[PDB]
């Protein structure tokens, strides 16, 4: 649900030590960050471990590994979060593939609710 | 002539997600169809909930007056798994539920859509809070459940004991899934399902064959994983007896007029509106039928979504069947 | 005081399989309990069916008279998959069904247990043959089905149109599975299930939680294949509304008094006899409750089977609840 | 169901080219032979192909590969059938393992109904 919209076009930007890009949540309402149980990120097919990932919602930036404490931080419906990936080398210009695979801890559903997307993004300057 | 037309704004989620329609855009479209009853999901279209301020609530009241619309129903959610490694305590659940009662009160609603999975024990414990705000609590009955499902039977036991007119039900028209929904079958084929096996599944759906039989049979005839998942939709979509509603009419506060696809004929292609609406009339129903479009999630991979058009057709269908 | 006690000889299958009890041994045990109504499965205990001769049928009549028992119900089977690569034609199905009507007539029965999976269309086409032998055809309603299941609803549509008093139903008490049956849970643990997860499943069974939720949850908490299969029994065993029987009493010809386990207290440990028997009395039921022991298949791996003792306890329970 | 009773004790006997033994059907009623969809036989852990298997019910012996034509030949409830296995070498005396794995084409059930058993049988003379 909303899978084709997870990775936001034109959003890949360099930051110190890696890249940032925009991500939307594949769910029909806002959800507390603590129930984003998995968000597997790949850059150029390479996995970004959870310790190198941060999520920015509005004015709050949280390390992805600390999401358990973000029970009331809402990833609002349609809201673009800035996901920051610390990478082991600088990214050259031009296009790169960004993949996001979500598993959501939905309380009325017995197993993680899933959404997945990958897009070719150009490094916008 | 007492059945009223409404819309759950959940129907416009695709456009709202994409920032093509605002919250007020949705209400406006709704009034343009003469569907004046409004059902809303704060966690979907009101960022900042449960901390909305009086400026918001006063502005919503003024919006309702400007369009001639009525704030009917608030749809709560309950995130029992908010904390990793545990569920909310019952007291934490009550706190969350009271949030929604308070908000629905400030929004002017008369009924809350209580998630189908909410326990009778939670309904019982929050009842004094509902009473303080004179807020009806309608437990949603949705597929594959029905009014004779043991979960609903147990809810009925509790409401019979408590004796409160504020506890009741909101049937979802997906419990009247007369045919395997076409947009569902078509997306399954786009995902790689075997068309011959899909036809078997759709036929067996109409035949009312036991779900577990269809699943094992699709497995046995060599169905691929998509075919098997297609068969397993029979565990999640069901037909039920429309006259069963007559037994529970005093507790039917609201109806989710779920739909997936309105054709160019203003006909819904898989749900049992022509059987259910006469029963609601026979029973004296005086609540709302609230459009709840869900076709978006099935067609969005290959087609543009036009929720306003789909809801316009649905509202014309409702008006005809009600007898306006 | 019009509910009568009977036994389906299916209850003694283990002893019959092992050649410890003959066909007449089963009838004798039955009379010794005052359970004079006899239900039999020709394909189970009458080798040579459907070619039994007059010496057999006359001998069965004489046996019934010797014991004071009554030949009540014949349980048909329909082997639609008898030919590899295809199903029987409808005409082949009629031929098979007519076999059973003829046999039930010669056995003196007044009703046939029609397999739950038999279609309304087959019921309709064989009706003239039932009429010629004045033979009631009772479609079995067994778990996970119930009187509001869409398959049964469609059968009811056909019987309402046909207007024949010979078409009806035989409820199986497994549609009143109040608790997860202990002998089932215990065999699952003997097969390697996780005891903590079995307890979750039994608890959720009593809570009436949706079957698909329990299954996915057991999967999610790391259940092994046995645990998952344990959870999936919620798709095959169900509780249903006992008062729903009142709506269909004129078509309830016979009742399969299924049971799995009678404790030393003469109590059945998981099925809803104390709720159902008062309803049958309220409805004026004048048919048989026929013991249908099925505990053998669950306990036979680790325990000797004593079907006579189990049926003796069951009959004492029935007598008490009927009010003899 | 009735799995512990599939292989009949004291029934292993030599015949020309192989062995015979007694088998019971793990089902609660008689069933036409044509719906014994699979009956996988192992002797000493070695599989006996279907072309080397015959079933004797009463006075009728049928090759297992021809069971499709035996739609009305009933394997009666509790009836012992003599299954004959053609083997590639004579069986020495003493104990041997006989395994039978059934899959039954039951019309009201969507997948083959299964029953399996194995026992150590002595070659009775």
């Amino acid at each position: 649900m909303f899978d084709k919209y997870i990775v936001v076009e034109d959003s890949l930007k360099r930051v110190p030590g890696g890249v940032q890009f925009g991500v939307r949540l594949p769910y029909y309402r806002g959800l507390g960050l603590s129930m984003v149980e998995t968000m597997d990120v790949t850059v150029d097919g390479e996995r970004v471990p959870e310790e190198n990932l941060t999520v920015t919602l509005g004015d709050r930036t949280v390390p992805f590994a600390r999401r358990d404490d973000e029970t009331d931080t809402i990833w609002n419906f349609g809201e673009i979060a800035t996901v920051t990936a610390r990478l082991p080398h600088e990214l050259g210009p031009g296009e790169h593939q960004v993949g996001v695979n979500f598993g959501l801890r939905i309380s009325y559903f017995p197993v993680p609710m899933v959404g997945q997307d990958a897009k070719t993004l150009k490094l916008v300057d | 002539p007492q059945i009223k037309r409404g819309v759950s704004l959940y129907s416009f989620q695709e456009e709202f997600f994409l920032r093509k329609m605002t919250l007020e855009d949705c209400v406006a479209a709704c009034a343009s169809m003469g569907a004046y009853g409004i059902e809303s999901l704060a966690e979907q279209m009101m960022p900042g909930f449960p901390n909305l301020d009086d400026a918001f609530y006063d502005g919503w009241h003024a919006m309702m007056a400007k369009y001639g619309t009525v704030s009917v129903c608030h749809d709560m959610f309950l995130d029992t798994k908010k904390f990793r490694g545990r569920l909310m305590t019952l007291d934490e659940q009550v706190e969350s539920f009271v949030r929604d009662i308070r908000h629905a009160s400030r929004l002017g609603c008369t009924v809350i859509r209580v998630l189908n999975f909410v326990s009778p024990e939670l309904m019982e414990k929050v009842l004094p809070h509902a009473e303080q705000s004179n807020m009806r609590l309608g437990l949603e009955i949705h597929a594959p459940m029905h009014f004779e499902h043991p979960w609903v039977l147990r809810h009925i036991e509790f409401m019979d004991r408590l004796g409160s007119p504020l506890l009741g039900f909101i049937p979802d028209m997906g419990i009247f899934t007369k045919h395997f929904p076409p947009v569902m079958a078509e997306r399954l084929i786009r995902q790689g399902a075997t068309p011959h096996i899909i036809e078997y599944i759709r036929e067996q759906y109409d035949r009312r064959v036991l779900a577990e039989y269809v699943v094992g049979d699709v497995r046995n005839m060599g169905g691929n994983p998509v075919d098997i998942r297609a068969a397993e939709m029979l565990r999640h979509n069901n037909w039920s007896n429309p006259r069963r509603l007559l037994e529970h009419m005093d507790r039917i506060f609201h109806v989710h007029a779920k739909f997936y696809e309105m054709d160019e004929q203003d006909r819904e292609t898989s749900l049992g509106y022509e059987e259910v609406i006469p029963v609601l009339k026979e029973g004296g129903y005086s609540g709302y039928l609230a459009s709840e479009y869900e076709g978006n999630r099935h067609i969005q991979d290959a087609f543009e979504v036009d929720s306003v058009e789909q809801v316009r057709r649905h509202q014309r269908m409702l008006a005809r069947l009600i007898g306006e």
